[PDB]
């Protein structure tokens, strides 16, 4: 498997939706890298359309809780969930490929089945994830709070130069 | 064949059934019902009640047209009345609302499902507790219980025997014998 | 065709058929036809069960009303009465109880199905535990045991023939020619 | 049976019930009922509306040929107008537009499933855009607020109570009784 | 039961609607109502358009039957006119062809599947070929428009409104009022 | 409800209607139909065609049918007569088969499914072609052409324009106006 | 429906269909008729045969009923006339069974399914012969046939002409005009 | 497995509808050859009908990213998605079997169900990838843009040496 | 797995019917074959009822590419994709076991739900793709095309004497 | 897996319906036999209920196209192709065990729904193989052709004494 | 897994439901273990419902034909099929242990849909299948003829003492 090998190369690719599994499998790579000597980078390519928070915040946390730098190669595409981690990397060591697109917007879900006191508890842990995921990503960029209101209420879509211009890519790469 | 020429004897005799869960369907029909009967002033209507409710629009459809037209309207609940049959059960006419011996009444707090962005949740969550309100106020009104007592007890599924509906102020009065009936 | 037909002139004849698991619909047909004939009030009323049993709320619906008209009704047993059928069947006017030689009576307790969390599952039993106790209540005072012998007979599933059923007080009497109905 | 009966008298009295989502079949109807009750040129049309919504060109063809007879329509809220609904409430004759008191009033912008190659999908998303922008001219034609507000406010949904909706401009008046009905 | 009586009656007024996608049994039943209505010969016949379209063969059928009879077709587009419906509009008697101020209309090429070896699917491809020809000639003579502007026009899917369908020469005017039609 | 009603008052007037599939069922009808048109024994009997084919011993069936009262039958081409239903439109009385300037007729050869053991399955392939040899026969006679014309021509489908059918001899006129038909 | 009308009236006159496979529903259906039918004990019945067989006791009953009558039953097959429908067509009086000149029989050995323990499928198996045995031995009887060559023949599956199934005796005539039959 | 053989040979194979799943192995398998000495060439075989656009876009700028080259062999076929990445081979070392087909068309795509400014945002972003890919497929052929956009309305199909006089490929093998 | 170990000995078996994964493996299989010593025969044994027609001319390809000859056994059954390639062998190297069949015919397609013009383009595409797989097998046999226009509009079955007289087959072998 | 263990002690096992899957395995492994000493026999066990009638000819072809003996022992039931091949063995080398039921019964298919044409060809191919299939059972027996056709006419169980009676089997052997 | 460890130690399970490929897997193990030295016994433990008839006689035939011993265990169940192949191990070598439970039961079947004749074909088979397994029965227990019939014409369960004395098994085992 060409996977392993690139795990002796300190490469992750992250290249499907973001769950539990995947989570999982990222964070225990993490750690695994993490062991080893702390004082290589770790690479990481992301090609995802987004997925779960929570699992993408467990990835964020070991990536801010792990002490190697780690860098980020935008590619192919970055949606939602795949924007925030890959705007996470170490400033300065955040890439994207010359014809990768960005995507962010808010989140969403389905609080749904349940009493009336149970769906304003749901909607109130929404609002609250939703001010904490801008915060996070206000912190990351360079942008105010009030722009990241005003630009994940509907679909924003920005190519590598935008992204590079906006904050979310520190410089886009074509070749090495 | 049968099953239509009984309902069709008894609306002549001014009975109308709700015995079924209430959606679009029967609401509409109930309202149609009603709006027919309206056509004499002065002879009052009867309505049994025996559902588990239905959907909250189709409800409050029901209970504005009970209100509307001039003709009293006289509940009578038999077997099941639980959640929105029990709120058309209560909206009948002060002193003709009945439940027989053995009928069984439900109170139960709303509930509902929702899919969307953040925005769209929140402003259907605000709309579905702006509904919650209005039941209570509506259920305060009509039994002469506290807004406070209601909204305190239909935070979980109570239930109530004839008796106990009787002492609340959902219902005003429970029979044996037909000899009661207005 | 036929059986609407058929149905409609057993109906003008005063017959009351009540051949399915007892549920909401049906349980709105037979009091809608009980009320129908209530408009002559002095002559009897004849119920023939072959019912497998149904929901509590919809038999016991049927047997307020039974117990509500100024007309006599009577039960006649054909086939199978079991569960909620039997405690129908039972719920007859005194003296006009009958059933087929070959009938069969089943004695059941209450089963339902619960879902939800630990505080709704609690008040749910509750309630369950009050429908079986009502039932044994109901039972003992139309057949003239004991209630602590029916509680203990009804605890798993009892069979009872026609002579068995009427020794045990669930019928009045085991008829086999056309000299039997009043 | 029932409720074909029950509607085929109210439609002798000149009401019509839209009581379902908005499709081609129901505007088939519904324009069948307006061109027949067409013949007398002199009587007004009462229109009841609690429908969820629906599609785009079944409304268009319903509210022209409301704008197409010479009777005028009177429109009632009941329940839930909501979507297009809003809209066909929102098209009666002036003076002529009433909701319930427990009534809920919805604004909606257009949705769509596209599918097909990049010039076949813009071409489709140029129309609906088109049909977007007519939705509110006739909108803002009808309710008398400008171009501007209606955009703003159809961007994400808006509830409104009877009260609000009268103040709004999308109906005329509230009615309690029915002293209040032309 | 409604509909029926509603369609039956308007029927009697020489009103045939067209509500539904184009298939080989509504085509059949306009067939047959069109060669009923025939049996007055100077009476006009008014038909009511509002489709996505259907079948080719059944549509050629509709059209076919429309040129045969001696009295004059009306045809009215309302809500939607698309594919072979926007044809079946466009081919009614010069003069007599109007659409609603919100009418809309779709041009369409045919599209078709097919299965089988290499020479059927040549043979049938070459059908297609030719219907699509036919097609284009039709609506070329119908509409007063040279070939090839038609043919370049329906390539892709075109939208129209009532005044760019007017202008084209689909139909001939746009109603307002009752008062603009025989 | 309006279909019956259509069908019934055209089959008064003595037309036979087949559009759809010829499967027993509407083989059976088509019979029962010509049957009973064949009490009056002087008058014409009009089918009127528009299907895609079906079954061989139905439409074989109805073709021994037609062949077997006295009264004339005319056939007439309207949209779509293909496989089998091409061959019943030939099988009308000479001098009374039309179709309309927009009718494609298409030629066939038979297709079956078979399975079992080796024996059963040589004894259906010989059914098959003895069936395929009497459908070409009965094709020459009723057309003019000779069997082996026919033979060459049914190896692959056919389609055939109203002409290029009445130059072949499936049909004897093209239809324009209603001058046409006696 | 239609169908339903047709076959009223062709049942009227003296004519009774089989046009599906044999169940128990169209052998009951066959039964009533013919037993309606005998009320007049002097005029004749007429039976038409399409149908590709079915189950074996269905047919029995329609064969005992046909044999039990006193009205002359007349068999006419149209179309496919195979498996048990063929026994039925034989099963005429003599001197009245024809068929069309392209109707084709089929003569079929029983077929079953049968499943259970290795003594039940000895009892089931025996019964499959006995089966067997009687429709050979009332074949031999119907067509004059000596019985070995009929169960040579009906050892695997044969196809009969009209004119091979009139030589076989199956048949006693082949009609081609309306003066054939009386 | 001969897959492992062949990879021992620097031979990639895209047999399958592109999709994220085959984009990411190929990816993985470009990276690590590129990992070994920059100066071999890499193989790639294409046989395919296309797919999934993004993740096209993440092979296109992996190709383009590394530093040797690589040479693209069509086979069986190459349609809509494959005809781009046999097309970004390097220039002079584009290839074709003598009886192979290609060919090219518009994206298509389903703009699901949504607001209408969800819709106006996602068919403005599906006009600009048809133009960025009709820009991309004009640069690597010597056709103009908007002879490019006129043979790529419909469906054309091209032969091996239809594509040679087109620009597609560089030369057509009949033997090693 | 007794596969590996045939293809130590240079054997290579197409048992089933023609798809793109099952070219794939074949060409690798006879790509790798043709990485060692060029100089060996290669064995394949076909019992397949045939398949995809671009794989088949993908395989076809492959094989007319290497130097080493490819020696092709009939097997069982030889149908339509099976019996093209059966012929497609290096000359005086096509052999039939005694009871095995040949079948040819006609390409089947289904041109899907499309436009008209989408219809005419895929139906000349056909078109032009039968003319070729007539052109193809009459070269590799004796017959004129013509000849196989004409046996190639309905079935023809062949036995093995029948499939040598014709031309598909050099040789029919019944021991070694 | 005592199977590998077995193939090292040259025996075989059909104890599946014959399929193209099994056929390709079944003869995999005879070549591969085939392949060490051709001085040592083989052993095939035959417990299967049938199947189809290509991959019965192919197994049957590649034992008769196999230098060294094959042994063919039954196995519980041998039913119409698993007799074939039951009775295709060498000479005198033909077995049964005690207990094992042996079927033979003339061929099945499913014509498909197709035109007339094709209906005719079918079926001609399949009286064909019929009689090709009676000569080839007729050959391996003493029984000539009259008694073979009439016997396979419906189906005929044979016991163990009964099958060396008439000629399927050689011996039965009750024990090593 | 345990199973080859087992198989090490000569042990055999059966504790599925009787299948064509828990036979063929039987076989291959009883052969497999006849091929290491022949002076020792076979140990088959049977936890098993039954199954079909001709792996079951496939089974029964492979112990008859083993020249070692092979000493059947009754464990958990033997029902049926089962009972069958418990009872046929060599005399005294049969037990169970005490909380076992036996049945027999006359053989069970579905004979498909046919002509009459198909039906009195298989209806005189299932009888010879029925008395052969009774014959077979009878020589492995004391009993006579006329007794086992009439025990299986209905379903008759014995425990492990009942077992002994009516002769299915030799002995009962409680610890070693």
């Amino acid at each position: 498997d060409p996977y392993a090998k690139l795990f002796e190369e300190r490469v992750i690719f992250l290249g499907v939706q973001i769950d539990d599994a995947s989570a999982n499998d990222v964070m225990a790579q993490l750690l695994c890298l993490e062991s080893m000597d702390p004082d290589r980078d770790i690479s990481v390519y992301i090609n995802s359309p987004g997925g779960s928070f929570t699992a993408l915040t467990a990835i964020y946390d070991t990536m801010q809780y792990v002490k190697p730098d780690v860098q980020t190669v935008c590619m192919g595409q970055a949606a939602a969930a795949a924007a925030v981690l890959l705007a996470a990397g170490t400033p300065g060591k955040r890439m994207a490929l010359p014809n990768a697109r960005v995507l962010i917007h808010q989140p969403y879900s389905e609080t749904g089945r349940g009493q009336v006191s149970d769906l304003e508890i749901a909607a109130n842990e929404i609002l609250r994830m939703r001010s904490q995921l801008e915060d996070m990503l206000a912190k990351h960029s360079t942008t105010p709070v009030e722009k990241i209101r005003e630009d994940i209420e509907r679909d924003k879509i920005l190519t590598a130069e935008d992204a590079l211009s906006y904050g979310l890519i520190d410089q886009v790469i074509s070749t090495r | 064949g049968l099953g239509d020429q009984v309902y069709n004897r008894l609306l002549n005799e001014r009975i109308i059934f709700l015995g079924q869960p209430v959606d679009d369907d029967i609401a509409n029909k109930i309202t149609a019902q009603l709006l027919l009967l309206a056509s004499d002033p002065e002879k009052d209507i009867y309505l049994y009640i025996n559902s588990p409710g239905g959907s909250i629009t189709a409800g409050m459809a029901i209970y504005d047209t009970m209100q509307y037209i001039k003709n009293d309207v006289v509940t009578i609940a038999m077997g099941l009345a639980a959640a929105m049959g029990q709120f058309l059960l209560s909206a009948g006419t002060p002193g003709k609302r009945f439940a027989l011996p053995n009928a069984e009444i439900l109170i139960h707090q709303p509930s509902a499902g929702l899919a969307g962005s953040a925005s769209d949740i929140k402003i259907h969550a605000e709309r579905l507790l702006h509904t919650k309100k209005r039941m209570a106020e509506l259920t305060s009104q009509h039994t002469g219980q506290t807004i406070e007592q209601i909204t305190r007890d239909s935070d979980r599924d109570r239930w109530f025997d004839a008796f106990e509906a009787k002492e609340y102020g959902l219902i005003d009065d429970v029979m044996t014998t037909a000899a009661g009936m207005p």
